[PDB]
Formats: C-alpha cells, structure tokens, sequence
C-alpha cells in the first residue's frame, strides 16, 4: 500500500540530497541487501578456463577464479578521486 | 593600486566577521546575516 | 484599497516550509471605513 | 546572484545581495548638486 503526497512543497534541494537515496528506501521494501556491483559481478564467470578441474559444474573453482580476477584488477586500478561541490544552508537541514 | 586595494577591503568588510568594528557592530552584524556560517569556502570567495 | 487587496498563498504552504523561507504578506486596513449607502438592507454576511 | 547557495524560494540571501549592491552604489557615483531659483516677493503671505 502506497502513501500519498499531499501538499506539494518547494525542493530545490530535496532533488540533490534525497531523491536519489530516498527512492532506494522508499516506503514499501521487505529486504535491502548488500551485493556486488556490476563491473564486478560481471567477473563471475561459468566456465572456469584459468584452472582446469574434472567436473560439469559450478565447483569451488569459480570462487577461486573468480579470487583471482578481482585480484588482478586490484593490483591495477591506479585511480584519484577528484569532484566539486555544490554550497548548501545548515540552519534549514534537520540533521545535524 | 590604491582601487585594488580598496576593492580587496570592501571584501574584508563583509566576510570574515571578526575584522570591521568602526563604530556600530550592530548593523554591520545584521548585514552579515547571510552568509551561513562564520567561515566562507575559498569558491565562494574568488566568485564573490 | 479595496480594489488591489489580492494576496493568494494557501496557509498551507505557510506552514510547511524549512524555517527561513522568508515570503510575502498583504494587509488590508480599513479602520476609517465610511457608512454604506443608505439602501444596503442588511449586512448578512461573514468575512472571517 | 553573489552567493551561490542552493536555497529554497527567498532568504536573507536576497536581502544580503541588495544591500551589498546599494552599498557599493554608493560608495561609488560623487555628485554635487546644481538648482535654479526664482523671484518671489511677498506673494507667499503669512507663511513664515
């Protein structure tokens, strides 16, 4: 059952601070769970070709494999982060 | 020279609170209602 | 001035806002106000 | 305009901005003033 939004207020800044987290939690979820992202589940491979192993399977073999990509893409992955930033009020945000 | 400088103190005159004390200290506070906090970030500085 | 006393803002939004939205208020005034015309029956009507 | 601030309608900000441009209007723009005048006698009576 959804709510309803009554009252349309002004959200100059809800569209900055909320609406991209407050849609993941909205109202009306029965679980929220931690998964690995895409670019990264993507590495998750069926048919394992960097360790040979007798079995038509899903065998451990895929986590092993599966270990040593991300490894090796850790090993690269020189990155920096760098970003701007907008400027808000503090006296008219709830949180502190 | 001397208007750069004077460009660069009537900036100090309205931020950086503890700085302008002539004579009043009142509407002087009243004019700095505004800035949002009692220290500016440097991007609002250069664009002021 | 009756004819210009247009002021539209439902109380709703008066009452949510984020505590400094500082807006706008009309206010009419009409303390001398002169006697009605001498036909007007009945004044039978409310202006809360 | 001269503070970049993600705000919500009008507040204080406005207010801040104004009086920083009436300001530096008058800080800048001498003038010395210039008028022309008549020849009244006595005709303006009683008027002291």
């Amino acid at each position: 059952n959804m709510p309803k939004q009554t009252y349309n207020p002004i959200d100059n800044l809800a569209k900055i601070l909320y609406l991209p987290s407050l849609e993941k939690f909205k109202y009306g979820t029965g679980i929220v769970q931690l998964n690995y992202s895409p670019h990264i589940s993507k590495l998750y491979q069926n048919t394992n070709n960097i360790i040979n192993t007798i079995t038509d399977g899903i065998t451990y073999a895929n986590r092993t494999e599966f270990f040593i990509r991300v490894m090796v893409l850790m090993m690269m992955d020189r990155k920096i982060l760098t970003m701007e930033f907008y400027d808000v009020d503090t006296s008219a945000i709830s949180n502190t | 020279i001397d208007a750069i400088c004077s460009v660069e103190g009537i900036l100090l005159l309205i931020l950086s609170r503890q700085t302008t004390i002539p004579g009043y200290e009142d509407e002087l506070n009243k004019l700095r209602t505004g800035i949002s906090q009692p220290k500016v970030t440097e991007r609002q500085y250069r664009r002021a | 001035d009756v004819r210009q006393f247009m002021n539209t803002t439902k109380a709703e939004t008066l009452l949510i806002s984020n505590k400094s939205i500082v807006h706008e208020i009309m206010f009419f005034d009409n303390a001398l106000q002169p006697k009605m015309s001498s036909d007007t029956l009945a004044l039978s009507e409310a202006v809360y």
